[PDB]
């Protein structure tokens, strides 16, 4: 199916606690591949997954330094966002920044982006035709100007469409035996007494690849999303997905319920229901 | 915007020296280039905001940093005689992938000693009377000799200021000994005026050689950076 | 591989 | 692969006011952005034009510069050259996935040879101000080539273009002088 | 919302079964700004060699760590998360629900 390669960067600023603390992570899909942290001692773009261990010095040494510039740029960028928003030296500040580029089964470019972030909301994203800004306020609007003036879009579509996609496919065949594998969710129902008028239907999905998958319960055929619970995503931390939903039934009606999962590893969507 | 200092360096085979420079006010980036005759102009290192950016092809015998201030040394030590080049900072508001603006460079000479320098030896020679009767204008030529290396800037003063108006001087200097390999320079250089100008007595024409040489280590004479002047008033004769 | 183009904001 | 900067020719003496083609060649199409300088004596390097890898000329004046980038081949133009125009020209190109340095050509040594209005060629003999002498070539058409002298004793600079603002005047000028005495300058240039 | 609180999930890698080798989980989800505290306890007491993922975001901006130990389940033991952050006005302790 389609694939995506993404970069992730986190800049916290840490008044009287030194300079600002820099995380970066690159994955490919929902596999992570590189790590940087400025506080770690190796100073080291770093290995995540085995099939980025291939890649001769060069990319090691190229990806430290890029990186570390990154982190250099992000850091001048904290002092002029605080300057823009007319913000104390005392107070902590963050920049996050996601781009990367998706492709189709058969490898070809299917979108890029870049979005940037100050403090946890949108600050300048790169639109979808990857020729133009969105500024979300005055002071994002004065960095739009500085990027047309640079030709920041015109080389970032370069690099989404071209050296991006390149390196992404190269992951994909290098990474294929992990990468290119969906495992399907390994599916249960338990059963847990409230009281003596009530009962807990508890819908499992345990050890897919990708992330993606919809839970959702019926009763009578009739979709129930109020009565239901239904928490997020989890990481089982090696390399699959956990998820469960819950619905609250009345004592001697879980034949009446009915839990439905959809996962790309799955042929067709899987249907469940109590069995004592 | 960009300064360099020093504007001239000679020193022998082996010694250690430190080229500084300033970036233009408010640049956050300094890049360092060594133009040879052999490479030309060559990527040695750069820094953005006091830290290493990149790396060139560069020798661990070459070291540079930027400071706090953003003001960068760049440190050449174990020197050899392939050395000799003009050192390059270039500063840039970002990170210089549009703009990068060049200093005046600092001019570094490796010797294998310090004995075979020598200062120049000036003279201001007076208008032909028959270039003033054939064209009523005067050509004063000066003529610095027997130099070595060739760090010299000549100019010409009149009456205590220094003039460009009608002057030329040769593009580089020439060899004397053009066989030997260690061969001391000449350089020329003319002033034109008018008959006139010359014909009055109240004017004075003065040749300046600063020349650029060696707290060093030294029988005859002591070739160090110093200005060599040779004068000649007017005269109506 | 990472974008290596750096325009500051 | 290894970005090499290539530029032809390494010398170029013209008179003014000739359309003057500087070439420019590199190994390695992979660039963000291929830029013009010139360099002048103790002045370093002044950017004349920055062309991106996306554009296919740029405009500055009587500078015009293409970049043909899948050839790895950039052109400079100069419009009705002026003896101001006098300089080494520098190609120089960016690296994608690079931090910005420039990769340098060895350059282009231009000479525009300013035309000489009303030329008068003599050879003068000048005596220093304080026995000795120097044989002065001045005021001679910009098509004359002053060579080096045959003899190992007599010394022969480049000419030389000096300009008298208030006359608006320019004339050439090539200095000669020999080690032996009574050096005769009637065919010191000859 | 400037600053967002973690939600909180402790659970096992694999199924719980007494005696049996497992890996303990903690992830926090859904916080902002992204300085957090993180310990798992065991009957009370922090647990020393706790590792975590690096750090990275949602679409939202808001962050999400693992953290993870190996552990030995047993009926007896009990097991919980606790997470500080900004947003709390004291440590969020979440118990191991093994169920859950």
């Amino acid at each position: 199916g389609s694939h995506s390669m993404r970069y992730f960067f986190t800049s916290v600023s840490r008044p009287g606690r030194g300079e600002p603390r820099f995380i970066a992570v690159g994955y490919v899909d929902d596999t992570q591949f590189v790590r940087f942290d400025s506080d770690a001692a190796s100073q080291r773009m770093e290995p995540r997954a085995p099939w980025i261990e291939q890649e001769g010095p060069e990319y090691w040494d190229q990806e430290t330094r890029n990186v570390k510039a990154q982190s250099q740029t992000d850091r001048v960028d904290l002092g002029t966002l605080r300057g823009y928003y007319n913000q104390s030296e005392a107070g902590s500040h963050t920049i996050q920044i996601m781009y990367g580029c998706d492709v189709g089964s058969d490898g070809r470019f299917l979108r890029g982006y870049r979005q940037d972030a100050y403090d946890g909301k949108d600050y300048i994203a790169l639109n979808e035709d990857l020729r133009s800004w969105t500024a979300a306020d005055m002071a994002a609007q004065i960095t739009k100007r500085k990027w047309e003036a640079a030709h920041e879009a015109e080389q970032l579509r370069a690099y989404l469409d071209g050296t991006c996609v390149e390196w992404l496919r190269r992951y994909l065949e290098n990474g294929k035996e992990t990468l290119q594998r969906t495992d399907p969710p390994k599916t249960h129902m338990t059963h847990h007494p409230i009281s003596d008028h009530e009962a807990t239907l508890r819908c499992w999905a345990l050890g897919f690849y990708p992330a993606e998958i919809t839970l959702t319960w019926q009763r009578d055929g009739e979709d129930q999303t109020q009565d239901t619970e239904l928490v997020e995503t989890r990481p089982a931390g090696d390399g699959t997905f956990q998820k469960w939903a819950a619905v609250v039934v009345p004592s001697g009606e879980e034949q009446r319920y009915t839990c439905h999962v959809q996962h790309e590893g799955l042929p067709k969507p899987l249907t469940l229901r109590w069995e004592p | 915007g960009v300064t360099q200092t020093p504007k001239h360096l000679i020193t022998a085979t082996g010694q250690r020296v430190t080229l500084r420079c300033s970036p233009r006010s408010g640049d956050l980036s300094v890049y360092w280039y060594q133009q040879s005759l052999d490479q030309g102009l060559q990527f040695l290192i750069q820094y953005y905001n006091g830290e290493e950016r990149a790396k060139g092809n560069i020798l661990e015998r070459f070291s540079a940093q930027q400071f706090p201030d953003l003001h960068s040394e760049l440190n050449l030590s174990s020197l050899e005689l392939g050395d000799s080049a003009l050192y390059f900072c270039a500063s840039s508001p970002g990170g210089g992938h549009n703009e990068q603006f060049f200093g005046p460079g600092t001019r570094l000479t490796v010797l294998e000693d310090l004995k075979n320098v020598f200062p120049p030896e000036v003279a201001v020679f007076e208008p032909s009377e028959a270039e003033i009767s054939h064209t009523q204008k005067a050509t004063l030529v000066c003529l610095a000799t027997g130099f070595y290396p060739d760090h010299v800037e000549l100019s010409w003063w009149v009456n205590g200021k220094e003039v460009h108006s009608g002057v030329c001087t040769d593009p580089q200097p020439l060899k004397e000994q053009p066989a030997l390999n260690d061969s001391r320079y000449a350089l020329s250089s003319r002033l034109r005026v008018s008959a006139t100008f010359w014909q009055d007595p109240r004017n004075h024409f003065r040749c300046q050689v600063q020349f650029y040489g060696l707290n060093d280590e030294w029988d005859r004479a002591k070739p160090v950076t110093q200005i060599v002047s040779a004068e000649a008033w007017g005269r109506a004769d | 591989e990472l974008f290596s183009y750096l325009i500051e904001k | 692969m290894k970005q090499e900067v290539t530029q032809i020719p390494a010398a170029l003496s013209v008179p003014e006011g000739e359309n003057l083609v500087l070439n420019c060649s590199f190994t390695d199409s992979a660039i963000y952005n291929l830029q013009w300088f010139r360099q002048d004596p103790g002045k370093g390097l002044t950017s004349l034009l920055l062309i991106q890898s996306s554009q296919r000329e740029q405009t500055s004046g009587r500078l015009n510069a293409s970049l043909d980038k899948s050839s790895g081949r950039s052109t400079l133009y100069i419009a009705a050259s002026q003896p101001g125009d006098s300089a080494t020209y520098l190609c120089a190109v960016r690296q994608r996935g690079s931090q910005g340095n420039l990769i340098f050509g060895k350059g282009t040594k231009l000479s525009v040879k300013p035309n000489i209005q009303n030329p008068d060629p003599a050879v003068y003999q000048l005596r220093d101000s304080k026995d000795k002498s120097v044989c002065l070539f001045t005021d001679f058409d910009s098509q004359t080539n002053v060579s080096q002298s045959k003899d190992s004793d007599v010394y022969i600079t480049d000419k030389c273009v000096l300009d008298m603002r208030s006359m608006d005047f320019k004339s050439n000028s090539a200095v000669a002088w020999s080690n032996k005495s009574d050096f005769a300058c009637a065919n010191a240039f000859n | 919302m400037i600053q967002r609180t973690p939600k909180i999930q402790v659970y096992s890698r694999h199924p719980a079964e007494n005696g049996k080798s497992n890996f303990l989980n903690c992830y926090v989800s859904g916080f902002h700004p992204s300085d957090i505290e993180v310990d798992l306890l065991k009957n009370g007491e922090r647990i020393e060699k706790v590792e975590h993922s690096d750090l990275s975001f949602s679409k939202d901006w808001s962050f999400y760590l693992l953290y993870y130990t190996e552990f030995t389940p047993t009926e007896k033991d009990e097991y919980a998360c606790r997470v500080n952050h900004v947003t709390l006005s004291q440590p969020k302790i979440v118990k191991w629900d093994r169920d859950m």
